[PDB]
């Protein structure tokens, strides 16, 4: 996908990691001097959404004393982030399948029609299929975004991968100074074996309080926390 | 089947006796021979069931959080009257939004054995309950005394319903005086201010003297018109029961929410 | 710049003499030396000009509807006590919304000269303002008599604020009682009340006796202290101000709403 | 912990001595000479918790009648101890994740952006974990605010420090004024005996109880209140 | 414009008799076996012209006890009657171009476009030009109707008809 400009949707549990890979595509495609703006629909209100993502104009409703543009037109010559879109109520759906296609939105409050360019990376963790047949996820809009799909798998199904993500997590740690952690061979199965609700979160949240923790020392199974130890 | 006398005891100051004078007025009415219930429209805090020393079972507060109806509420009182309890300290009874108060008014309507007589103990203040109690009652009467503050407050009350309510007819019964020429010029105190400022009709209804026989039934939990019907206290309630009985029934429903107008428009 | 004392004048019954405790207390307290401000929280209703005989240009419906600040609204009364009005029947003051309530808490912090006594008279009854109101308030001052209704009402709000927000310390006052043995029986009542059911703090202050002399204060639109200063209620108040004076100031701010939490935060 | 900038979260049951510990942490900490401002969301009404972090102007809405700085402003140089975080409303959530997120915030009913430095330590008693499992809590301020968990422990589970409490206690109440008391054995023993729900609060609320009911005595098994004696 | 199903802009004042010049369109063209259905705009509160012009599934709010259905589909094989259609707001307004020429709607609480064959009689008394540029009204819409404009004079411009 990285050197074709199309809509992408990335499927994954909560906390894989789905804005790093959406900022990955944008700066390596042909949008890398365009703008990359990130908008999580579960954050604004409800009654909201329609002003953030598509702007509105002067007195469009009580609070609008200015003529604040919106997020498609920010992204135009970029890339849109839309994440856990499956929140996103039916009528925004359709309006968003209409941006899709027809590359056409309104403004709240405005009479006119505005035409943007911009790449749509739409992130979910919900079943979208069970979404469609329970009449809440609008089936067409589904078939429009899954032409790409990107599956991140939950860190539970790729244990033997914490090793690497534990280094390059402390690499990082390590360039901004903020110290570092080794463990042992016990830990590191010890974390294996666990289920990561939140998984790479969960790791780098881990990591940051290890640090906090025991700075400069060996970390094995009793110095890590009592949830994450295991026989 | 006839339109049913509604009584709202008020007057804005607190600890004016305004309970006390519900109570004893039921029990003078129910003596005339009335069938006379009485509501506690202190809803957030009953004082009813603690003078009288009752101790129901369910209160209004089962009505409103719909656990019973508001017949099985009814309790038994003293000398016959039909006494509707109202919470102690409940969450849901504080404060009422007015379609609350409207819904229990309208309820009211179920009720049909009393014989005219329904009195109605306002809470204190001028707060959206106590307008709302006052506004669906046929006769409002006023309880004040004879001090600056009691005047000031029953005065306000009045300016309250006249101005944003045209109400114009007011009852006023004199409490805690200590001669009848102080319940006159208690009244004509009233009447000055009220003349002065409003264009409004207060009637006199009487005096009830300080009586201590009122603060020993209040430490028995009883009332003074049953523990010692021979006090002055329970005298005068006597002769203002039966200047209240002398009051014309009402014969037309008004535009605004009140009690039973069912009976005010089916029997003209 | 300290930490300043609010003392919060309540007690759910009406009549118990809860706006002549407060304008008495802060009174005797100016006596002590120190700089007082007492608030009218009966918003709705103004007693504290009324029995101080004050007659306010401006009061605090000018601040709410946006007239006026709130600095210019203080009256010098007596005994150098600065008074905040409260408005008399003002169709914008009878109820108003939390918010409200809220930003004329928060509106006091622009006052920084009195000498960490702030005493505000609430209204009867356990509504909203009254809790708002208090909870905002380091000290809580019941005025409790003896009666089976002011023990009741009084047991009430205790069980409210306890159940509902968390509160356990109250101190306890009684009022127009006939001798100490009385307002001793009284405060055990209560407590054996309040043990029986609840698991709180009740501390006894002390005792008001009944004082014709403040019958006669009332009438003549003055304040017991300062017009009876040798009466029996006089030397009462003056010793609960004493003891008033000795209570712990506040230190910490409390994650709710309260008075000068400017002063709470910066001088720790 | 304390002597780092990391955002705290105190985790355990109603009762348990959390402030204690916040204000340990500030006191300290790098910021010792800065203010201490608490904030409880369980004590402040749904509608009023962003008027009191926030602060508003002279007119945001139907009651602001001055402009007053909020409890963010007020924590400007030091920290701000968010309790009882658990029962914030979701849009609250959403609001603080975004103010610690771009380290600025803005007043009710204005458009100026105004930037603080705190130190954010929150308490809990919910499982929070479960909060988020049934979408009532949002995860991501939930991981923004765990960089440091500190769990504490029930009373009933450290029964063997009831005693030196109890010394503590009524050691505080020789700085506050008001009065003193002393303990029997049999008495200490009868407490160390209890369940303890609330466990701190309830401790002090007895020893509180006791002190004002019977000053300057000492406390027997029958000298107890009521569910405090144990066979 | 009798012999032709096209979309018919009645203009005049309140009170001309649009209504009727609706029905005698109706009932003398290809639909007189079809609904005749009329829609007042003003008379639906704004916060339910949705669930009453598109209809409603189960659920789709808060008192949608029923999955009652819209005024298009009734109209199917018939006529709307939409009248002051100026007041309509501008969202309604791009779903109301949409049903005129993709000839597609959607129902409130619903996840699937419904296919509807209706005439739309618009019938308004404001100038909407003007409102084209005060921002308010649709001029995409604007032009789609005014193809066959029907302008009934005011009974004080017409004083010689008073009698018959
Ligand atoms: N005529 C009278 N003589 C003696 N005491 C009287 C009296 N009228 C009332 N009282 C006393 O007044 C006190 C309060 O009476 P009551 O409870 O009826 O007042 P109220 O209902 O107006 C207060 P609230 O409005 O706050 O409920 C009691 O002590 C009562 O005995
Ligand atoms: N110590 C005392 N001795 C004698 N009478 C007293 C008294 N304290 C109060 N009173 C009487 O009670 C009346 C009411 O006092 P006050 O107005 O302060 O009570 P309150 O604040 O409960 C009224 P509200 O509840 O309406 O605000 C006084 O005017 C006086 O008649
Ligand atoms: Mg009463
Ligand atoms: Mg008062």
């Amino acid at each position: 996908v990285a050197d074709t400009d199309a809509s992408v949707l990335i499927l994954g549990e909560s906390g894989t990691g789905k804005e790093v890979v959406a900022r990955n595509l944008h700066y390596h495609s042909k949008r890398r001097e365009g703008p990359f703006v990130p908008v999580n629909c579960g954050a604004i209100p409800a009654e909201l959404l329609e002003s953030e993502l598509f702007g509105h104009e002067k007195g469009a409703f009580t609070g609008a004393i200015t003529s604040r543009a919106g997020r498609f037109e920010l992204a135009n010559g970029g890339t849109l982030f839309l994440d856990e879109i499956g929140d996103m109520p039916l009528p925004m759906q359709v309006k968003l399948l209409r941006v899709l296609q027809e590359r056409t939105f309104e403004r709240v409050g405005s009479n006119k029609t505005q035409n943007v360019d911009v790449r749509i990376i739409a992130a979910t963790h919900k079943n979208l299929e069970k979404m469609i047949e329970d009449g809440t996820f609008r089936e067409d809009l589904y078939y429009r975004l899954n032409v790409f799909p990107i599956e991140m798998a939950p860190l539970r199904e790729r244990v033997e991968d914490i090793a690497l993500l534990l280094n390059e997590l402390i690499s990082r740690m390590e360039h901004e100074k903020r110290g570092s952690i080794r463990f042992n061979s016990a830990a590191i199965m010890s974390l294996c074996r666990h289920d990561w609700p939140g998984n790479v979160r969960e790791l780098a949240n881990l990591v940051e309080r290890l640090a906090i923790m025991h700075p400069y020392g060996v970390i094995g199974v009793g110095e890590l926390p009592k949830k994450f130890r295991h026989v | 089947m006839h339109p049913v006398q509604v009584i709202a005891v008020t007057g804005g100051k607190g600890g004016v006796g305004k309970t006390n004078v519900s109570v004893n007025l039921a029990l003078a009415l129910a003596d005339l021979g009335r069938r006379v219930m009485l509501l506690d429209a202190a809803l957030g805090l009953a004082n009813v069931d603690v003078l009288l020393g009752l101790t129901p079972k369910r209160t209004l507060a089962d009505v409103i959080e719909g656990r019973c109806e508001l017949r099985d509420v009814l309790l038994l009182g003293p000398g016959g009257v039909r006494i509707v309890p109202a919470a102690s300290g409940t969450q849901s009874m504080v404060h009422l939004s007015p379609m609350q108060h409207a819904g229990l008014i309208q309820a009211f309507s179920d009720i049909s054995d009393n014989l005219d007589v329904l009195v109605v103990d306002t809470a204190a203040g001028i707060g959206d309950s106590v307008v709302s109690f006052v506004r669906a009652a046929q006769e409002v009467l006023l309880v004040v005394c004879d001090e600056p503050t009691s005047i000031t407050d029953a005065y306000a009350l009045i300016k309250l319903l006249n101005r944003d309510h045209g109400m114009t007819r007011f009852r006023v019964l004199a409490n805690m005086a200590h001669s009848p020429q102080e319940g006159r010029n208690l009244f004509a105190k009233l009447t000055k201010v009220t003349d002065r400022f409003l264009d409004v009709a207060l009637q006199y209804v009487g005096v009830i003297p300080y009586d201590e026989s009122v603060r020993k039934a209040v430490q028995k939990q009883r009332a003074v018109y049953e523990a010692f019907p021979r006090s002055k206290a329970s005298l005068a309630f006597k002769a203002v029961a039966q200047k209240v009985d002398s009051w014309p029934l009402p014969a037309n429903p008004r535009g605004h929410l009140e009690f039973f107008v069912e009976r005010l428009v089916q029997h003209p």
